[PDB]
């Protein structure tokens, strides 16, 4: 039993000290996901939370701390799969869900569908007590300098 | 983009992506994370995958399940799929970025063609590992 | 190898119990035109690309199928299209999702893979491309036949 | 749905798939039909498909491009494929539906596990066939 995380690939300039916040984040949440699956947590409750959690931090390209589209919003995309079942739940161009890792295992658990997108997405969402958040909660002012670079 | 795959106590593989997607992008634009097979796949019989990247390369390419199909119907290892995935074939159509794989039996793998990956992996009950750069 | 076409208007319990013959010959008939008007373009040297494009394009026109004219209805009485085409050369494809106001998603899905860096757009970012490449907007209603609101009303 | 493979003179391949989706659908569901590898796939390696049927088995079974990973790793034959996919692992997976695939060797298939699939083919230069129900 085992688990893996990643918190994106690219053109990784760098301190030690800038390098270890990115080490000790990705080091908590393996070892949340490590503690859960020697507990006998599923699988798919120990990649929905380990995903959850980098959602929430803000150093990694998923819910809080987001890239921005060119309109300088946030449009986020989750998918989760049980290799069990073969169930699978996404949610593409949601903006109102502060977690859409768990939007997606909604739709796994809570309707018979795959995908969901977008307002319909975020309406079902809603619909089974999930949370509306302005999208202005993801935005932090690294992602947004990376937009003003990108634009030149 | 971030990811996690699991193999549990009882044997189950599951994979998740979440993602803002790509600075820049044209609102409505999707890319590989919510995309079963693209950027998120899990399969008991095979692996689950956890893709991050150009995500349409991702797409065009189904990165996450040519890992499952490579394993399954191509009888490669983990690593071969991996190193034939990520090294070669996102390579081969101008796709940079890497991807999280466990296969049915726990062997893990977090290839990238990347500068870096952020990337953790851990046995139950050991230390994990931690990266960024290439090694 | 030898140039050849398929196409579907969706599988499903199509009964023979249900259609008159008429019924089913207005289905072969549309087949048939559609297939051909591909077999043609394939013989003349058009790409598989085109050929796809333009069959799936006669077939959202089409009122009979369950695409683009004559979709069928959501919950809310509204229409939602999705395609998708893929290029087997290059291995581009373009997509839209959840679009209401685009007549032919199929041409939305070729002009995503064509003018965009994108493979995948949905819902009003889908649109605002679209429109923004020129491509025309229109009614939502446009796609509503008496055939599939009944159908609507039957199922709930 | 509807759905449309091609094999061209210059031995191209392509596919293309577009639906309204299910009558009284829930507002914002998206099936196999956009999504690359499910509803929708073309390699010059391999095969050009187009999907129909119940959405959400074509996309967990990646229907379109297990029939091109099958045919390119499990060295089935489209005819192989088309069997194993429809008639096999989509009912394993409570799928019903179909789907219409060309080969790059020119081979034409129209699986369906369902009462009927509208659908015709022709080779270039002969005459078309059409078809409703099965037989
Ligand atoms: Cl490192
Ligand atoms: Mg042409
Ligand atoms: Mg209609
Ligand atoms: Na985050
Ligand atoms: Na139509």
């Amino acid at each position: 039993a085992v688990i893996a995380i990643h918190g994106g690939a690219g053109a990784i300039q760098m301190s030690l000290q800038q390098e270890l916040r990115y080490i000790e984040a990705l080091s908590a949440i393996v070892e949340t996901g490590q503690k859960m699956l020697e507990a006998g947590e599923s699988a798919l409750d120990v990649v929905t939370e380990a995903v959850r959690l980098l959602e929430e931090c803000p150093l990694f390209n998923a819910g809080i701390g987001a890239v921005f589209t060119r309109d300088e919003t946030h449009e986020l995309d989750a998918c989760v799969m049980d290799g069990n079942t073969l169930k699978a739940g996404a949610v593409a161009g949601v903006s109102h869900l502060r977690n859409p890792v768990l939007a997606a295992r909604l739709v796994m658990e809570q309707s018979p569908h795959v995908m969901m997108i977008g307002e319909g997405a975020e309406n079902f969402a809603f619909a089974r007590g999930m949370e509306r958040v302005s999208p202005e909660i993801f935005s932090t002012s690294l992602r947004y300098e990376q937009l003003l670079a990108a634009r030149k | 983009t971030v990811g996690a795959v699991a193999l549990d106590l009882d044997g189950n593989l599951a994979a998740a992506t979440s993602t803002g997607g790509l600075t820049n992008k044209l609102p409505g634009r999707v890319g590989d994370s919510p995309l079963v097979g693209a950027g998120c796949y899990a399969n008991n019989a095979s692996v689950a995958v956890s893709c991050t990247g150009t995500g349409e390369v991702f797409i065009r390419a189904l990165a996450a399940y040519d890992i499952a199909a490579l394993m399954d119907y191509g009888g490669l290892s983990l690593a071969e799929a991996c190193e034939r995935v990520v090294m070669e074939k996102l390579p081969a159509l101008g796709g940079s970025g890497g991807l999280i794989a466990i296969d049915h039996e726990g062997n893990v793998a977090l290839p990238f063609n990347t500068e870096g990956m952020y990337r953790a992996w851990g046995y139950a009950g050991d230390t994990p590992t931690t990266g960024i750069y290439r090694e």
